[PDB]
Order: C-alpha cells, then sequence, then structure tokens
C-alpha cells in the first residue's frame, strides 16, 4: 500500500477571497468616451457573441440528463438533504479528507467534485452527506460576533474640522493613513512605502481619540477598534489569541486601520 | 586578377585578431596547402581547424577551381577539439 | 559605519534621491541605529520631499529624516535598554 | 445641439455665418463634428460637390482640438471620415507623441482596409519628426521590406541607425546594405546577431549565473518524501543551460550520457548538446565537431541537428549550418536526413534563402523520404519561408500533399505539410483564398485539417473576430477523432489569432474554458496548447490554475497537453510557485513514464536559459510579431496534438522548435561606441498611458536596478535618471543611451 | 462625447450578455462551497458515492496473532466504540501497526485503509506556504551573520554530498539574537524565500495554550 499524493501545492485554501469570479472582464482603457474605447468593448462584445452562439449550441445538442437546471438537479439530490455541518479535518487527497462531525467522530470521505475545492482548508466547515458523510460543499463562515465587535460600521461624525489646534498631528496622520489610499502615487512616485505604524501620545484629553475618530470619519478603509484593556484575558494563552484573530480580521478586510486605543491600559492595569 | 584570389576569412572569437582579415593565395593549390597556409598566416594549429569555402566544407584533396571557388569569396574558420584521424580513432 | 551604509544604499535604492546624496555622513550621522531606524530615515525623507510638493528628495530632506527618527525620536529607541540584553 | 439634429446643426453652421468655428464653444463644435462624421457616412459618391465647406471645418476643428489637448477626440472625427491623410499636416511638436500613440492603439481592432491605413499615417506622423526607431518599429508592424529599407537608410544618424539595427536583428529581419553606406560592417554585425553572443555571456558573468545547473538541482529529489527518463533528464539538461556553453552534463566528457539513452533518444540527448551552446556557432561548432564522427546512426544525425539549433537567430556571413548540413539532406538513412532538414530549418528560420529552400526542397519529392522526413521538410521550408508567401514552398507542398494516398494521408506526420504551408502564409491575410481552392481538391478529413491550419496561420496574430467565429463554429459540431481532427487545429487557432492584443487574449481565456467543459476528448487535447500559445512565457496565475486543475485528467493527452503548456506558459520565467506545483505533479505522476516524462519537460521548460530566456513571440513593447517565434511555437504545439505519438514516441526532436522562440528577455544599455553601460532603471508593470493627458506613469509597482536586468512579461522600464537620453523609446533588448545635454548643465 | 450613447449601448448589451451566459453556464451559490459547473463529473460523483463506501477514523490498539494466519486487531473507534476486528483483503498484515490511526468499513469496522498521524489544524497552518518577498540582498551590514546563518539552514540542504563524504555533522540549530529592529525576523523571512524544503513558522506566544500539557503536545505534533 502507498499513501495517496495531492497534486495540490499546499495544505491552504487560495488567498484571493471576494472576487469577480467568471464577471473578470479586461480592463477597456481609456475610460474617455472614445472611439478606441468604443472598439474595445465591441470586441469584448464579439468575444461574448460567439460564446454565447457556441453555448447555446453545445447545451441545445448536449443530452436531456446533462442540462445545467438538470445537472443542478443532480447536484442537489446528490447532496441529499439534510446536508450535515462538520469539520475538515485534513486533506488526505485531492477527492479524499478526513472530516469530523459534530459529534466528534472523524471519517475519512470522499471529496465531490462540485465542491469548491480551493476552499478547503483544515479547520474549514464543510457540508456533508448525511447518508455517506461524503463532502459535499464548503459552508461559507457566518462573520463572527467578535468581527463585529471590532468593525465600526457607521463613521463617527466627528471631522477633521471639528478638531482644533492640531494642525501638524492632523497632517502626520493623514500622511500615514488617509493619504497612502486616496493618493498613492505620491508614494509609489517616491519610491518609499508610507510610514508603517502611528501612536498617538499625549496627557488625557488632547484629541488622540478625537483625532482617531476624525480619520475613521473619512477612511475609505475598514475601521477596527480595540482598547488596551481589551487585550487582558481571563484565561492562558487567550489574550495572544484574541491580538492574532484581530489581526486576522484585519488582513480580511483590507484595506483596513486598527486602532489599539489606550494600548498602555494592557500593562498599567493588573 | 592575375590568378590570385582574395579570401575573406573568418576567425573564432578566442583568438583575438581582426575578424575582417584577409588572405592572398593561388588557385593551382589544394585544401591541404590552403589549410596550412590558413593556420600560418593568423597563427593557428593546423591539425586542430576545419575550413569553409562557398558554404562548403573544404574538401581537402581536390584543388581550388575544382572545388568552385572564386574570387572575393568568403571563408571561415573552425577551431576543432581532437582531430579527425584522432576522433575517428577515439572509439 | 560601513553596515549602515549599506543599508541606507539597501532602502534607498528605488528613492527618487538626488544626485549627490551623501549617504556616508548619514551613516556617520547615526553611529548607534539599527536598520529600522534607517528605513525609517529614508521613509522619513521621501514624506518631507513629498509634503512640500517636490518629486525628488535632497540631501536636506535626509538630514530632517536624520533629526525627526534619529535624534527627536531617541526617547523611544528600544537600542540603549535592549544591548544590556544582548 | 439640444436634441437629435439630424443634418440640422451642421446646416445652419454650414450657411451660415463661416467664421472661427471655436467662438461657438467647445461642446457645440463637438457636436458639429460628431454630426459632420454622421454624414459624411450619409453621403454618397454623387454628394462629393457638398463636401466643400466640411473640409474646411475639419481643417478648423483639428487645430482647435490639439489646442486644448483633446488630441484624441480629433483622432475619431477624420477615422470616421476614412480621411486622417491631412493629420500629419497638423500635427505640431507638443502632440505628436499623443496621437500617435493612440492612433497605434486604435489599429489593433479596425478591420482591412483601415488597419494599414493607420499605421501608414501613424508612420507618416512619426516620419516627419524624425523619429526613426518608432518609425521602424511602426513599418516592421507593416512588414513593408521596401519601407524597412527606406526607414534605415533615410535616417544620417549614425547611432539612431545602430539602435534600429539592433531591433531588426531581435526581430529576425535582415536587410542587405550597400558598401557605401557608412559604418556598414557594425551595422551588418548588429543586424545579424553575431555580438549575441558575447552579449549574453556578458550579462550572465555580470549576473552570477554562469555555473551549470544539473537537472538533479531542478528536480529537488531530495526534498521528495529508464531510458524516458534519461531523454527528459537530457531535454532539461538543455533547456536550463540554454545558451550558455557550459554544462557539467554533457560539455564534460557527455558520452557516458549520452549513451545512457537509447534509440532516439541518442536522437535529442546529442541535440541538446546544442542548445547550451545556442547563438554561439563558432564554439558551439567546435563541441559539435566531436559527435559530428560518432558511427551510432542516432548521434551524427543528432549533432547535426545541433548544428542547426546553434547556428539558429544568428546570421552567419559565411554560412556554416548550410555546409554542414548539405551532404545529408538525400542521405540513405532516413535519420540523418531527419537531424539535416530540421537543423537546416532552425539555422535559417525567417531568411527566405532561395539557395537553402532550392536545397531543401527536392527532399520532401525524394521517394526515399519518409512521411516523418516529408513532414520535417515541411516544417523547415516552412520556417526559412515564414510570412513570406513564397511560391515555390507553396507549390512543391501542394505537390506533395495531393501526391500523397488517402491512407497515407492517414499518418500525423502528414499533419506538418499545411503546417509549413501555413507557416508561408503566415500572418498574410486573405492572400490564402488561391491556397485554399488548391487545398479544396485534397481528400477528407485530411482537407479539413489542412484548410484549418493554413487559414489559420494566415491570419495569425491578427484579431479578426470573423475568422474566431468561423474556428467556433467548426469547434461547435461534435463528432462522436478520425473525422474530428481539425477541431483540435481551430482550437489553437482561437489562440493564434487572439493573442494579438491582450483584450482578445483575455476574452478568449473564457471561451477556452468553455471549449474545455463541453467540448469532446480531442477538442479538449488541445484547450492546454491554445492557453500555452496564448500566454506562453506568461505565467498569470489564471491559466496557470486552470491548467493545474486538469493536470491530473482522466484523458492521458489532456494530462500530457496541460502539463506541458503548464511548462510553457512559465517558460523562462522561473517561476517559484510554478516549481513547487511541477515537483507536486512529479511526486503525483511518479508511476506513470508519460506524465513524469511532461512534468519534466514542463521543469526543464520553466528555467529555461537559468531564466533569462523567453519564447514570447512578441517583442516591443508587445506590439511586434515575430514570426520565427510564431513558426516555433506553431511546430511545437501542432506536433503536439499528437503528442502520445510525435512527443512521447520517437520523434520528440521536434521540441527543439522552441530554439527558433528563444530570445533574452533583455534590458543592455550600450554607449554610442557599443560597450556596457551600467545605469540606473526602474522595472515595472507596464500601464496603458493611451487617453489620460499630461505625463501618466507608464509602470506600477517598480523597482530600481542596474541596466543589466531582466525584464518580465509586461514589465516595462524607465530610465530612472535624467544623465542619459535612450535612442529609441522601447527599453527592451539592446538600447544605447547617449549623455544628456540638459543634464549637468 | 459623440460615442457616449454607443458606449451606454455597447456596455448595456455586454452585461445583458454576461447575466445570459451566467444563465446557461453557471457561477452561482458560492455560499454552499459550490465549484463551478465546468468542474462537475456527475457520473464519477455517482459512481464514486455508490462503489467508495464511508471509512470511519479509528486506532488500532493492539495486535494478537501477528505471527499466525488470522491476527486480530484491536481498534479503538474515537468517541465511538472499541472493537475486535481483522484486516480486509487488500490490505498487508505489514502495512498495519500498533498505536497508527487506521480507517474501517462501518458494518465490519474490519481495516481498510491505514492513515496519517492526526495533527492539530493550528499546527498544519504554522508551516509556511507562501514564501515571503525578502532576499538576502535586502539585508545589509550582516555578511557574516548572512554567511553562518546560510552555512547552517541552507548549505547543508542544497548540498547535502559535501558533509556526509567529510564524516561532517552540520550543526542543526541557530539562534539569531540583538536589539529590536536589527534584522533578525528580516534574516529569517530571506531564509524561507530562499528554502526549498519545509518551512514552519513558529511564533512563541503561539505555543502557550489554556489547558494544562497542551503547548507540549503543540511542540510534539510540531
Ligand atoms: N484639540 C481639540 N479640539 C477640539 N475638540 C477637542 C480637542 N481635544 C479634545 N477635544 C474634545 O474632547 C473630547 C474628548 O477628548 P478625547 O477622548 O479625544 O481625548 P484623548 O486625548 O484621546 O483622551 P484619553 O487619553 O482620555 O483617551 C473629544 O470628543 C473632543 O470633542
Ligand atoms: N540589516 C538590515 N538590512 C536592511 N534592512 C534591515 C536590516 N535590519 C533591519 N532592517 C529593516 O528594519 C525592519 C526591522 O524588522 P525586523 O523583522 O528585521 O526586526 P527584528 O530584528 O526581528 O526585531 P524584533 O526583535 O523587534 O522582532 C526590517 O523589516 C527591515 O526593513
Ligand atoms: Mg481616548
Ligand atoms: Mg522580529
Amino acid at each position: 500500500y502507498e499513501p495517496p499524493v495531492p497534486t495540490r501545492v499546499g495544505k491552504k485554501k487560495k488567498k484571493t477571497k471576494g472576487p469577480d469570479a467568471a464577471s473578470k472582464l479586461p480592463l477597456v482603457t481609456p475610460h474617455t468616451q472614445c472611439r478606441l474605447k468604443l472598439l474595445k468593448l465591441e470586441r469584448i462584445k464579439d468575444y461574448l457573441l460567439m460564446e454565447e452562439e457556441f453555448i447555446r449550441n453545445q447545451e441545445q445538442m448536449k443530452p436531456l440528463e446533462e442540462k445545467q437546471e438538470e445537472e443542478r438537479s443532480k447536484v442537489d439530490d446528490l447532496r441529499g438533504t439534510p446536508m450535515s455541518v462538520g469539520t475538515l479535518e485534513e486533506i488526505i487527497d485531492d477527492n479524499h479528507a478526513i472530516v469530523s462531525t459534530s459529534v466528534g467522530s472523524e471519517h475519512y470521505v470522499s471529496i465531490l467534485s462540485f465542491v469548491d475545492k480551493d476552499l478547503l482548508e483544515p479547520g474549514c466547515s464543510v457540508l456533508l452527506n448525511h447518508k455517506v458523510h461524503a463532502v459535499i460543499g464548503v459552508l461559507m463562515d457566518d462573520t463572527d460576533p467578535l468581527v463585529t465587535v471590532m468593525k465600526v460600521e457607521k463613521a463617527p461624525q466627528e471631522t477633521y474640522a471639528d478638531i482644533g489646534g492640531l494642525d501638524n498631528q492632523i497632517q502626520e496622520i493623514k500622511e500615514s493613513v488617509e493619504l497612502p489610499l486616496t493618493h498613492p502615487e505620491y508614494y509609489e512616485e517616491m519610491g518609499i512605502k508610507p510610514p508603517k505604524g502611528v501612536i498617538l501620545y499625549g496627557p488625557p484629553g488632547t484629541g488622540k481619540t478625537l483625532l482617531a475618530k476624525a480619520v475613521a470619519n473619512q477612511t475609505s478603509a475598514t475601521f477596527l477598534r480595540v482598547v488596551g484593556s481589551e487585550l487582558i484575558q481571563k484565561y492562558l494563552g487567550d489574550g495572544p489569541k484574541l491580538v492574532r484573530e484581530l489581526f486576522r480580521v484585519a488582513e480580511e478586510h483590507a484595506p483596513s486601520i486598527v486602532f489599539i486605543d489606550e494600548i498602555d491600559a494592557i500593562g498599567t492595569k493588573r | 586578377t592575375t590568378g590570385i584570389a582574395t579570401i575573406e576569412v573568418f576567425l573564432p572569437p578566442r583568438l583575438k585578431k581582426d575578424r575582417k582579415n584577409l588572405l592572398e593565395t593561388r588557385l593551382h593549390i589544394t585544401g591541404r596547402e590552403l589549410r596550412s597556409k590558413i593556420a600560418e598566416t593568423f597563427g593557428l594549429q593546423e591539425n586542430y581547424i576545419k575550413i569553409v569555402i562557398n558554404k562548403k566544407q573544404l574538401q581537402l584533396g581536390k584543388t581550388l577551381e575544382e572545388q568552385g571557388v572564386a574570387h572575393n569569396v568568403k571563408a571561415m574558420v573552425l577551431e576543432l577539439k581532437q582531430s579527425e584521424e584522432d576522433a575517428r580513432k577515439n572509439f | 559605519l560601513e553596515g549602515r551604509t549599506h543599508i541606507f544604499k539597501i532602502h534607498a535604492r528605488s528613492m527618487s534621491v538626488e544626485r549627490d546624496i551623501r549617504f556616508e555622513l548619514l551613516a556617520r550621522l547615526c553611529p548607534n541605529s539599527t536598520g529600522a531606524e534607517i528605513r525609517s530615515v529614508c521613509t522619513e525623507a521621501g514624506m518631507f520631499a513629498i509634503r512640500a510638493r517636490r518629486k525628488i528628495a535632497t540631501e536636506k530632506d535626509f538630514l530632517e529624516a536624520v533629526n525627526k527618527v534619529i535624534k527627536s525620536y531617541a526617547k523611544f529607541s528600544a537600542t540603549p535598554r535592549y544591548m544590556t540584553y544582548n | 445641439m439640444t436634441m437629435s439634429g439630424e443634418r440640422e446643426c451642421l446646416k445652419y453652421r454650414l450657411v451660415g455665418s463661416q467664421e472661427e468655428l471655436a467662438s461657438w464653444g467647445h461642446e457645440y463644435v463637438r457636436h458639429l463634428a460628431g454630426e459632420v462624421a454622421k454624414e459624411w457616412q450619409e453621403l454618397d459618391d454623387a454628394e462629393k460637390v457638398q463636401r466643400e465647406p466640411l473640409l474646411t471645418l475639419v481643417k478648423e476643428i483639428v487645430p482647435y482640438n490639439m489646442a486644448h489637448n483633446a488630441e484624441h477626440e480629433a483622432c475619431d472625427l477624420l477615422m470616421e471620415i476614412e480621411q486622417v491623410d491631412m493629420l500629419e499636416k497638423d500635427i505640431d511638436e507638443n502632440a505628436y507623441a499623443k496621437v500617435c500613440l493612440y492612433l497605434t492603439s486604435c489599429v489593433n481592432y479596425v478591420p482591412e482596409p483601415e488597419n494599414s491605413a493607420l499605421l501608414r499615417c501613424a508612420l507618416g506622423v512619426f516620419r516627419k519628426f524624425s523619429r526613426f526607431p518608432e518609425a521602424l518599429r511602426l513599418a516592421l508592424m507593416l512588414n513593408d521590406m521596401e519601407l524597412v529599407e527606406d526607414i534605415f537608410t533615410s535616417c544620417k544618424d549614425v547611432v539612431v541607425q545602430k539602435q534600429m539595427a539592433f531591433m531588426l536583428g531581435r526581430h529576425g529581419v535582415f536587410l542587405e546594405l550597400s558598401e557605401d553606406v557608412e559604418e556598414y560592417e557594425d551595422l551588418t554585425e548588429i543586424m545579424s546577431n553575431v555580438q549575441l553572443n558575447s552579449n549574453f555571456l556578458a550579462l550572465a558573468r555580470e549576473l552570477d549565473i554562469m555555473e551549470p545547473k544539473v537537472p538533479d538541482d531542478i528536480y529537488k529529489t531530495h526534498l521528495e518524501n529508464s531510458a524516458r527518463m534519461n531523454l527528459a533528464s537530457s531535454f532539461v539538461n538543455g533547456f536550463v543551460n540554454a545558451a550558455f556553453g557550459q554544462d557539467k552534463l554533457l560539455t564534460d566528457d557527455g558520452n557516458k550520457w549520452l549513451y545512457k539513452n537509447k534509440d532516439h533518444g541518442m536522437l535529442s540527448a546529442a541535440a541538446s548538446l546544442g542548445m547550451i551552446l545556442l547563438w554561439d556557432v563558432d564554439g558551439g561548432l567546435t563541441q559539435i565537431d566531436k559527435y559530428l564522427y560518432s558511427s551510432e546512426d542516432y548521434i551524427k544525425s543528432g549533432a547535426l541537428l545541433a548544428c542547426g539549433i546553434v547556428n539558429s537567430g544568428v546570421r552567419n556571413e559565411c554560412d556554416p549550418a548550410l555546409a554542414l548540413l548539405s551532404d545529408y539532406v538525400l542521405h540513405n538513412s532516413n535519420t540523418m536526413r531527419l537531424g539535416s532538414i530540421f537543423g537546416l530549418g532552425l539555422a535559417y528560420a525567417g531568411s527566405n534563402r532561395e539557395d537553402v529552400l532550392t536545397l531543401l526542397l527536392p527532399v520532401m519529392g525524394d521517394s526515399k523520404s519518409s512521411m516523418e522526413v516529408a513532414g520535417v521538410t515541411a516544417l523547415a521550408c516552412g520556417m526559412i519561408a515564414v510570412g513570406s508567401c513564397n511560391g515555390d514552398v507553396t507549390s512543391t507542398i501542394l505537390q506533395t500533399i495531393m501526391e500523397k494516398s488517402e491512407t497515407e494521408l492517414k499518418d500525423t506526420y502528414a499533419r506538418w505539410l499545411p503546417l509549413g504551408l501555413g507557416l508561408n502564409h503566415l500572418g498574410k491575410g486573405e492572400a490564402i483564398e488561391a491556397i485554399l481552392a488548391a487545398l479544396e481538391v485534397v481528400s477528407e478529413p485530411f482537407r479539413s485539417f489542412a484548410n484549418t491550419l493554413v487559414d489559420v496561420c494566415a491570419y495569425a496574430g491578427s484579431g479578426n473576430v470573423l475568422k474566431v467565429q468561423q474556428l467556433l463554429h467548426i469547434c461547435s459540431e461534435h463528432f462522436d477523432a478520425d473525422m474530428g481532427a481539425h477541431q483540435g487545429v481551430a482550437v489553437l487557432g482561437i489562440a493564434l489569432i487572439a493573442m494579438g492584443e491582450e483584450i482578445g487574449a483575455e476574452m478568449a481565456l473564457r471561451t477556452f474554458g468553455h471549449l474545455l467543459r463541453y467540448g469532446e476528448p480531442t477538442l479538449r487535447r488541445a484547450v492546454p496548447l491554445a492557453l500555452a500559445l496564448i500566454s506562453v512565457s506568461n505565467p498569470r496565475l489564471n491559466i496557470l490554475d486552470t491548467l493545474s486543475k486538469f493536470s491530473h485528467d482522466a484523458d492521458p493527452e489532456v494530462s500530457y497537453n496541460s502539463i506541458f503548456a503548464m511548462g510553457m506558459v512559465g517558460s523562462g520565467t522561473n517561476n517559484a510557485r510554478l516549481a513547487a506545483m511541477l515537483r507536486q505533479l512529479a511526486q503525483y505522476h511518479a508511476k506513470d513514464p508519460n506524465n513524469l516524462f511532461m512534468v519534466r519537460l514542463a521543469q526543464g521548460l520553466t528555467h529555461l536559459g537559468k531564466g533569462t530566456l523567453t519564447l514570447c513571440p512578441y517583442h516591443s513593447d508587445r506590439q511586434l510579431m515575430s514570426q520565427v517565434a510564431v513558426a516555433g511555437l506553431l511546430t511545437v504545439l501542432v506536433s503536439f496534438l499528437d503528442v502520445r505519438n510525435i512527443i512521447l514516441g520517437k520523434s520528440h526532436y521536434v521540441l527543439y522548435g522552441l530554439v527558433a522562440a528563444m530570445q533574452p528577455r533583455m534590458l543592455v544599455t550600450f554607449d554610442e561606441e557599443l560597450r556596457p553601460l551600467p545605469v540606473s532603471v526602474r522595472v515595472g508593470q507596464a500601464v496603458d498611458v493611451v487617453g489620460q493627458a499630461g505625463k501618466p506613469k507608464t509602470i506600477t509597482g517598480f523597482q530600481t536596478h542596474t541596466t543589466p536586468v531582466l525584464l518580465a512579461h509586461g514589465e516595462r522600464a524607465e530610465l530612472a535618471t535624467e544623465e542619459f537620453l535612450p535612442v529609441t523609446p522601447i527599453l527592451e533588448g539592446f538600447v544605447i543611451l547617449r549623455k544628456n545635454p540638459n543634464y549637468d548643465l | 462625447s459623440t460615442y457616449s450613447r454607443q458606449i451606454k449601448q455597447v456596455e448595456d448589451d455586454i452585461q445583458q450578455l454576461l447575466k445570459k451566459i451566467n444563465e446557461l453556464t453557471g457561477i452561482k451559490e458560492s455560499d454552499t462551497g459550490l465549484a463551478p459547473p465546468a468542474l462537475w463529473d456527475l457520473a464519477a460523483d455517482k459512481q464514486t458515492l455508490q462503489s467508495e463506501q464511508p471509512l470511519q477514523v479509528a486506532r488500532c490498539t493492539k495486535i494478537i496473532n501477528a505471527d499466525s494466519e488470522d491476527p486480530k486487531y484491536i481498534i479503538n473507534v474515537k468517541q465511538f466504540a472499541k472493537f475486535v476486528v481483522d484486516l480486509s483483503d487488500q490490505v498487508a498484515p505489514t502495512d498495519i501497526e500498533e498505536g497508527m490511526r487506521v480507517g474501517v468499513d462501518r458494518n465490519k469496522y474490519q481495516i481498510h485503509i491505514p492513515l496519517p498521524p492526526k495533527i492539530d489544524p493550528t499546527v498544519t497552518m504554522m508551516q509556511v506556504e507562501e514564501k515571503p518577498d525578502v532576499t538576502y540582498s535586502d539585508v545589509g551590514g550582516c555578511k557574516e551573520q548572512i554567511e553562518k546563518l546560510r552555512e547552517v539552514v541552507e548549505t547543508p540542504l542544497l548540498h547535502p554530498e559535501r558533509f556526509v563524504n567529510l564524516g561532517i555533522e552540520p550543526p542543526k540549530g541557530v539562534l539569531l539574537f540583538g536589539p529590536p529592529g536589527t534584522g533578525k525576523t528580516l534574516c529569517a523571512r530571506a531564509v524561507a524565500n530562499r528554502t526549498d524544503a519545509c518551512f514552519i513558522r513558529v511564533i512563541g506566544s503561539e505555543l502557550v495554550q489554556k489547558y494544562v500539557g497542551e503547548g507540549a503536545r503543540m511542540v510534539r505534533e510540531l
């Protein structure tokens, strides 16, 4: 007996998330309403016409069993109902995986073809057939309550005009969290990456959190707010775990701004 | 002119000489004499050179006019590793 | 000094610097500085040039960057405390 | 201006006051110009006495549009009325670059005859301003040999002529200058690429990659938790060390290694020894000579083909390859023949040399010449006469094709006979109708295969959506193999036509996906070849993932083609991710000799020339098509339509056709005396700069390197400083730099 | 502006065409992890669902009478049960060892396939799959340090033949130390970029766990 050899390189899912999928039409330039943009749009249109005619013909002389709605119905029949929710423990092969159900019992099952195999990573929530436990899908994990806790859903109403006297501070923070997003061409032409991190320090009530609110008002990036004392957890390793998950959520919603307010409170308070 | 041929010859870049160099010789001579004088005229060892005239390999036995050589003809020098007889005897 | 000059060359490679930037002088101006401080000096020189709406960073910009990073930020430097640990 | 204004807004401005147009507004005159074009389309011949004021309106509108940086809007006006000719009259020195750039960007989509019309108009604008390098590029896009000669001899600047000679040598176009022309010697040497080997070796020494690489360093078997194996390893050794002149495995005593291969493997392995000596004719033949005297039938002909591989891409004034290969094209042994014609074709690709073609042509008609030999002869004679529409080659290929029996045409080597024919008329367009009429008399299903092949080769790199529609109609009707052979050619033809411009290629990627999804095996056995052709040396992740999804395909031919396409797509890119995928496939396909051989081939291609070579047929900012590179890629890919019998069979030497497509992804800056000149440059992904006015950046995500740097696909390079002025705007290949008078003022 | 009306007309036509194409082909769902229909091998999926039976993961505990022709294997099926089973006819007796994970059927629980050892998913994700974008050319002033690091962590892997011949056992551990910002993690990223073997990044704070002995378990599984 020989162990199976996967054909996919690595064990992690595809990094790209939430793309245009099959609607990734080529970027036509220039955006100006000129005849060259017109010609590029016509070329895309002719390729779409050819594609449409070809697909219509193929589906026309395809068998009654092999039709888009018929194949979708067959996929539903293959999945069956209900579809159990298990945990992807290991990817043994391209079409074989060890998955653990909610009762803690593991099974060496087969991954069916219609499963999005690039969405499979260890620990991901998978959907399995009720009877044979074969992997029939991958469950799009719902937003964590902690993800909701960090993310600032509505931008604060405090703007830069509501801040008085912090002209230099506003300029310095804009050069690091606002200008790199609105005008990246400055940094690209200068050959430097923007200033990596920014810490606002000063006596209480001076306007550090007010400036952070003003940044959150006029930012196109996801804003995550965390108080330093929130990083102190009740269990060992839960603090590092929370920090790791906070920056994982920051990476998920890129571009993003992570505001670790009152950071010193992690150490000054016991 | 007067039965003397202007043969422009090409030298390998290893011998860092003027690649656009000229040889002058009779045509009654044969490929053996031409090869020997080509080796002498630019400081080369005769045993390890192949000669290319008129986009054809220089047959050594046949004389130049019966070879097909003419005036202002291009020549090419090939450095050889292992002699023809020694390469043939090698295996 | 040689290592700091090398780091300055590494981080200012893609910079739109002037023609006569004395990177050896800049390396001499920050005796005990980590490579991160040198990268920040390059970035802050670029930021000084950008703030003045200039596409090329002069030597004066690098001098102000050294003053801001090596000197002004020296209160927060992790270096003096951490070389006792190493 | 407010309502439709059909034949109205023009009319009152035409009959009313005829004062300066811009006095009535920019928007009003824009609407007036649009209406002018609309009614110009309506007007017939009998209304030629109706355009008297219209010419005045356009002659006043064009300078007005150029005054307010609305040059692109001006361009549409003369484009619609098909009267771009007077544009060159009103071009100023502040806008020639923008108008020429826009017109050139438009040419990829307008069909004939507006194709050549726009091309010649932009060429005239460039010529008026003495922008000789871009004028030469534009003429090369027009394949107008007379115009190439006129542009080359019109310029009085010797340095500009040297840069133009470098461009011509890269493109594979050669000129026979007159001895009266000053600096004839060096110009001819530049155009003949005799110094290409020395420049490449100097680069490699500078880029400290001169050390030879054993195929073990590519396989990396120590990280992994036969005759075919040896032949694959020889191919990897040839590909990785291509054009380097040194190898630890064949440049040493390679007799043990060379005899480690068996049967036709010895054919390729010895021929592989010519790959390391690519472009190094003088030194390469010095190593071929030792194996030229081998008694074994395969070794001598392998060295014969290695001769042509060595001479490929470089034009030697005293033809060595012809001399060494002429005496073996009618040899009694078919293997000595096979090596000789293929080497001669590789050595003189894109030359249209009448002497070589006359020496080679009777070989196809020889009785002793097998079908393999006839196909090889067709491939060669096509490669010499690629895009030339040679009458002799066409006539003899037609004679050979119709002389063969119907059962003889069942052999897949006959598939090479139209290809060379197709190579003869590569990119010519509508010059195949006589050829198609001649092919109509050929029996079927070979007639459909031949017709598809020649038609595609004629419309290669044109983007003609009509021909793509015809090819998709051919692909539509599937047959429950023997009758469906030409479907794979049509699938390859979609790529061969759509490769011209980026939008068409990205659009055709979806069509290739649909062909892989709905198509039959023979239909889907060619989609990987189409993906490789349309994205060669361009390892974009979409095509790589698509090919990976089918690497372990149920159909063995689909698997082989997908693996080879993965290799070709990242060929010469040295892609780390693709190398990891290929290693994983080698582990997965360990017990499958054919799939493992394909994986080794892909690994060898991925590190072609140690990452310093490219197989992409497009240079000069992906606007100039290299006909020799297209011919080599076409040879290999069409031979891959029968990978079971040709590649995996006894005819793997056809892979050396890729030698015709090997060029260095180069940026070497030379002084005015042709010595190397290191300069700081910025290399970054190319950015389209059509439309947006002012000075837009043409590169994004760039880095600063010294000039001896390798440019990836789609990566432009701009001089970082202004100390030097480039002779040509395109910073690819060999570029000459001149000291800027403004710098250090 | 003269082309604007035609621009919008052709753009709307293109959007309608794209929607129409997606109607016949697919691209939908994506919340239940459905692959695009171009990859649906439904007949093979049905054949797999019928022929390929599910296998419960158990752990072999003891082999009784391994010498004779009737060896019985005590398996511990996770949270399910414990059984005394026998190997299937398609598994060699020497392919199953005590203490290794196996996969058995649901009817007679006969051992059907030996399985890889269980590894924590958090440990599995610790291995680097995307190499960093830092080379040794991005580290300045550390010539001797980089050379010493490479001749321990890179050279023995690249060219082991230079070490076995002289009976040489290369060092198997390197500690990079220095003040913050000096380039320790930069050099580690350079190593991970240049390396070809499996590279695993472990942060010390990741080895701190809530429960007793869990960190040692993660180290053992690593
Ligand atoms: N410079 C200022 N201009 C205008 N309003 C200000 C300024 N500084 C503070 N404020 C007001 O004071 C309020 C409270 O200050 P804020 O919470 O921003 O201070 P802080 O420096 O972040 O303090 P802490 O250290 O206590 O977190 C703000 O919401 C804002 O309305
Ligand atoms: N020798 C160096 N050459 C070039 N750049 C350097 C060098 N040392 C540090 N840098 C720069 O400074 C940054 C400091 O980050 P780095 O990961 O190297 O720090 P570190 O030594 O691991 O610090 P810490 O001990 O806080 O983890 C690097 O990302 C790099 O950009
Ligand atoms: Mg606060
Ligand atoms: Mg660190």
